RNA sequence: AGGACCGAACCGACUAAUGUUGAAAAAUUAGCGGAUGACUUGUGGCUGGGGGUGAAAGGCCAAUCAAACCGGGAGAUAGCU
RNA sequence: GCUCGCCGGAAGACCAAGGGUUCCUGUCCAACGUUAAUCGGGGCAGGGUGAGUCGACCCCUAAGGCGAGGCCGAAAGGCGUAGUCGAUGGGAAACAGGUUAAUAUUCCUGUACUUGGUGUUACUGCGAAGGGGGGACGGAGAAGGCUAUGUUGGCCGGGCGACGGUUGUCCCGGUUUAAGCGUGUAGGCUGGUUUUCCAGGCAAAUCCGGAAAAUCAAGGCUGAGGCGUGAUGACGAGGCACUACGGUGCUGAAGCAACAAAUGCCCUGCUUCCAGGAAAAGCCUCUAAGCAUCAGGUAACAUCAAAUCGUACCCCAAACCGACACAGGUGGUCAGGUAGAGAAUACCAAGGCGCUUGAGAGAACUCGGGUGAAGGAACUAGGCAAAAUGGUGCCGUAACUUCGGGAGAAGGCACGCUGAUAUGUAGGUGAGGUCCCUCGCGGAUGGAGCUGAAAUCAGUCGAAGAUACCAGCUGGCUGCAACUGUUUAUUAAAAACACAGCACUGUGCAAACACGAAAGUGGACGUAUACGGUGUGACGCCUGCCCGGUGCCGGAAGGUUAAU
């Protein structure tokens, strides 16, 4: 069957990425939040 | 003119290898390891200064680095760049 | 020419065509085109405003003069064209100094005519003038509003004005809807009906001819669930309410005018 | 493996179950 | 010429049998419908939750929908077990 | 290694997306692998991806996003101008052969090409953020000309047959060659040329457009393929030698013709239709300020540069999405033979596999199939399922009908092989030859050779000649819905939805309406033959009575009635 992901890099960055949570207000919290937790890696962007 | 400091730091190694020793001996192509923001006219240069013999051209290629595991820790080893220099005829190089 | 298709198969079976042999079987002017790129009826949030448009076959847009400003120079018809974005068939004038431009075609005009605009014109049916020089009782189209701002009125196939009165600043006109309407006397008309009187008179025959004219299928109200629409729901065919929107505002006969801006410029509404 | 058990609570659950299989409503 | 005909690709899913801790969290086999059109498909884009979209079944919105998911109010409340 | 079997419009080959070293070599077998494993996409080590021409980057823009200022908004923020991003689309250029364990249009050999530079030499109007042209565009259909490619013949090399026969009308194999450059063909489009003038192209313009007048009908543009060169080359069956038996080296024949022929090319064409079919840059050209003999321009030649990134490997799959080495899903490209209408189907080639537990036995029962006496739906909720029909050509074909259909109605006959007509016909192709010519990729004539249906007559074989695969069961009555379509991804495909059509009603444009605290946007770059909503649902005959109730519309004399 086809299943729900079909992946795309480009999508996945522009979507996903780190300049797009920078762009707006709330993307820039999300930063805040995984960097606050600790994360390795804070985004998708490889 | 490419600074001295920099053709310097340009070539790291020579690459042993039976696909460089073909290349040596049949083409006149010596195969180096190099740094990896070196360009071809950085490595013509170099070659060109530090062994005093004649490039004809310049073929270059990166290395991807290879994923390992220590132990079973994961790891990676580094990305490194190769460059296929052509001599012309009737030059040497040790 | 209406043309009425034969059966050889279900939606041809009630087709009927309206072939135009005037009509030039080649290219649009290009200096005249422009991208006409669909909207699917959704605004700049994306949402669907109106509904039931969508699809439909490419387009290009057609410059249209409605201001007619090229006055005294007279200008022939070289052909006329079809225009997908409206209903009235277009003519492609050429003035003197080498200016080409698409009009709106109106009934009798045809390739090789001459119109010309401005105060001095003659009445003929092509012609531009201002409704104090336009006399009283002329069917004339694409009128304007206002004064230089371009023809707003009678610009659909087979319709016309007719100027009933004229007080000094104003003319009174008799509007396709039957409304009577003032306007400004200095607002120029064009002459005559507009050209494609029997557009209305084809029929599409099958569904997919409104497809290919951007029309989205229309799911009559109670063939809905009520959280949908207020005529949704029943077990069965149940309808025991009074026909609204979907947004709970009755249709059937309630009037929806609240301009009093324009009041003073409605003599009648109409009936 | 009790994370390859992770995989197995958190979804062989989340399969979700089909459902009865005897069309019977006891009505 | 045709929302024309028969019929492969392609799209779909009418019937039966299998399977039902499956090969498969909806499939296989044998048949079935459309098959130049309101067709279908690739890539990219847009619409956001009482909101979208909907040829309208309360359908679909990441195996979840008579109001998604995640986090929080939050140790909701529970005369019930 | 010899056999056998399977795919063969794929179960072969090339890619994109995606993955990210799974590639190759050596070594190991604890774990993984549904068994063993000496093997492996497994562990360990090493190696491997070479570009001016491929792709990306880059120049250009689409939908759309962001958005200086700006407008709006409790704040956050929303929209959006100039702009700037954004491919899935536009834009310069390379081919053949060889080679590695693993890369190659990247290396090598050979032969090319493109754009920028600087620099001389000749020539001299250069110049844009501007104007114009071009780029630049739909569906369907019809042929014609070709090629890829294939077949046969010829040619060359080899063979003379495990069992009767096989020096021949015999068997096998091979018969390849590119980009580029030159030629400008079939064919398609187009009237050229000169001068004068001009309310237009924001100003200008020698450009475009438009007016005149004269002369010439014949110039121009595009254009597959062919031919020549490229190519005295390369490749080449085979041989000659060494042989780590893997290989490496040397040498090397013929290398033609006819026919058939694409869904590919001419073709972004032609014809036709209506539903009326992207943009911008590169490119060409025109001038503006400016420059005035400087700058710059094109013309030749020379020289230099063309960076950076990707390139391994899988890619319909054991490497991607499915938790699995999962009978699932996944876009593009290539498209051999025989039969056949065919990309169906059957058998095969190239090539690739035999699906990672086997060995036996040959009970019940289950699964998937085969055949079946007599009967033939008596089974059953119900002919569920099976069985049956099935092709081409010809004859013939009812009620009814919206005159199109129904209809492939139904029903039926023929069908192989051989020979003759005719040692292979009609037809297609079309040579030599001869003639003509404003001479060539020319025009006639000519018919060699090749290819090649179909029909009739006669004969003959079998139980059976559409012999396999493939491939409609038919008819009668009736309900509903006009139809084609759509729908409950995952128990409902239907009489449900939609539909064309009909009617009511609103709406005069800053439209109604809708999304939005708003600005704004859609409607619509539309203007009542238009748009929105509601109901009905082709067509045909029709659509009757009731306004008391509830709504809606209109009224404004009176009663009542808010803030104030
Ligand atoms: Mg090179
Ligand atoms: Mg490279
Ligand atoms: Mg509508
Ligand atoms: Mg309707
Ligand atoms: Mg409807
Ligand atoms: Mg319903
Ligand atoms: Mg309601
Ligand atoms: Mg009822
Ligand atoms: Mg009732
Ligand atoms: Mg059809
Ligand atoms: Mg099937
Ligand atoms: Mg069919
Ligand atoms: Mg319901
Ligand atoms: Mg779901
Ligand atoms: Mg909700
Ligand atoms: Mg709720
Ligand atoms: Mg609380
Ligand atoms: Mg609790
Ligand atoms: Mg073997
Ligand atoms: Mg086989
Ligand atoms: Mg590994
Ligand atoms: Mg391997
Ligand atoms: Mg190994
Ligand atoms: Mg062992
Ligand atoms: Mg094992
Ligand atoms: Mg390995
Ligand atoms: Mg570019
Ligand atoms: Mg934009
Ligand atoms: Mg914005
Ligand atoms: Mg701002
Ligand atoms: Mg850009
Ligand atoms: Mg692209
Ligand atoms: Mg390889
Ligand atoms: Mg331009
Ligand atoms: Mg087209
Ligand atoms: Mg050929
Ligand atoms: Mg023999
Ligand atoms: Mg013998
Ligand atoms: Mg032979
Ligand atoms: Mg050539
Ligand atoms: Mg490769
Ligand atoms: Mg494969
Ligand atoms: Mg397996
Ligand atoms: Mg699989
Ligand atoms: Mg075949
Ligand atoms: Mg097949
Ligand atoms: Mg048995
Ligand atoms: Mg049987
Ligand atoms: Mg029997
Ligand atoms: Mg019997
Ligand atoms: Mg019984
Ligand atoms: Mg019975
Ligand atoms: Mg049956
Ligand atoms: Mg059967
Ligand atoms: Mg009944
Ligand atoms: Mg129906
Ligand atoms: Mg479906
Ligand atoms: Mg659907
Ligand atoms: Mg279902
Ligand atoms: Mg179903
Ligand atoms: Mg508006
Ligand atoms: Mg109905
Ligand atoms: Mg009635
Ligand atoms: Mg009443
Ligand atoms: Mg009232």
């Amino acid at each position: 069957m086809k299943r729900t992901f079909q992946p795309s890099v480009l999508k996945r960055n522009r979507s996903h990425g780190f300049r797009a949570r920078m762009a707006t207000k709330n993307g820039r919290q999300v930063l805040a939040r995984r960097r606050a937790k600790g994360r390795a890696r804070l985004t998708v962007s490889k | 003119m490419i600074r001295e400091e920099r053709l310097l730091k340009v070539l790291r190694a020579p690459h042993v290898s039976e696909k460089a020793s073909t290349a040596m001996e049949k083409s006149n192509t010596i195969v180096l390891k190099v740094a990896k923001d070196a360009t071809k006219a950085e490595i013509k240069a170099a070659v060109q200064k530090l062994f005093e013999v004649e490039v004809e051209v310049v073929n270059t290629l990166v290395v991807k680095g290879k994923v390992k595991r220590h132990g079973q820790r994961i790891g990676r080893r580094s990305d490194w760049k190769k460059a296929y220099v052509t001599l012309k005829e009737g030059q040497n190089l040790d | 020419a209406v043309v009425k298709c034969k059966p050889t198969s279900p939606g041809r079976r009630h087709v009927v065509k309206v072939v135009n042999p005037e009509l030039h079987k080649g290219k649009p002017f290009a200096p005249l085109l422009e991208k006409n790129s669909k909207s699917g009826g959704r605004n700049n949030n994306g949402r669907i405003t109106t509904r039931h448009i969508g699809g439909g076959h490419k387009q290009a847009y057609r410059i249209v003069d409605f201001k007619r400003n090229k006055d005294g120079i007279p200008a022939v018809v070289e052909r006329l064209e079809y225009d997908p974005n409206r209903s009235a068939n277009i003519a492609l004038v050429l003035y003197k100094d080498g200016e080409r431009r698409y009009i709106l075609a109106p009934k009798g005009l045809k390739a090789g005519d001459q119109i010309q605009s401005g105060v001095d014109a003659a009445i003929k049916p092509g012609n531009t003038l201002p409704m104090r020089n336009i006399p009283v009782g002329s069917t004339v189209h694409n009128v304007e509003m206002k004064p230089g701002k371009g023809g707003q009125l009678a610009r659909s196939a087979g319709t016309y004005v007719q100027i009933v009165a004229r007080d000094g600043a104003y003319v009174t006109l008799r509007l396709r809807s039957g409304e009577m309407r003032k306007v400004e006397a200095d607002c120029r008309a064009t002459l005559g009906e507009v050209g494609n009187a029997e557009h209305m008179l084809r029929v599409l025959g099958k569904a997919g001819a409104a497809r290919w004219r951007g029309v989205r299928p229309t799911v009559r109200g109670t063939a809905m669930n009520p959280v949908d629409h207020p005529h949704g729901g029943g077990e069965g065919r149940n309808f025991g309410k009074h026909p609204v929107t979907p947004w709970g505002v009755q249709t059937k006969g309630k009037k929806t005018r609240s301009n009093k801006r324009t009041d003073k410029f409605i003599v009648r509404r109409r009936s | 493996m009790s994370g390859k058990m992770t995989g197995i609570v958190k979804w062989f659950n989340a399969d979700k179950g089909f459902g009865f299989i005897t069309p019977d409503d006891g009505s």
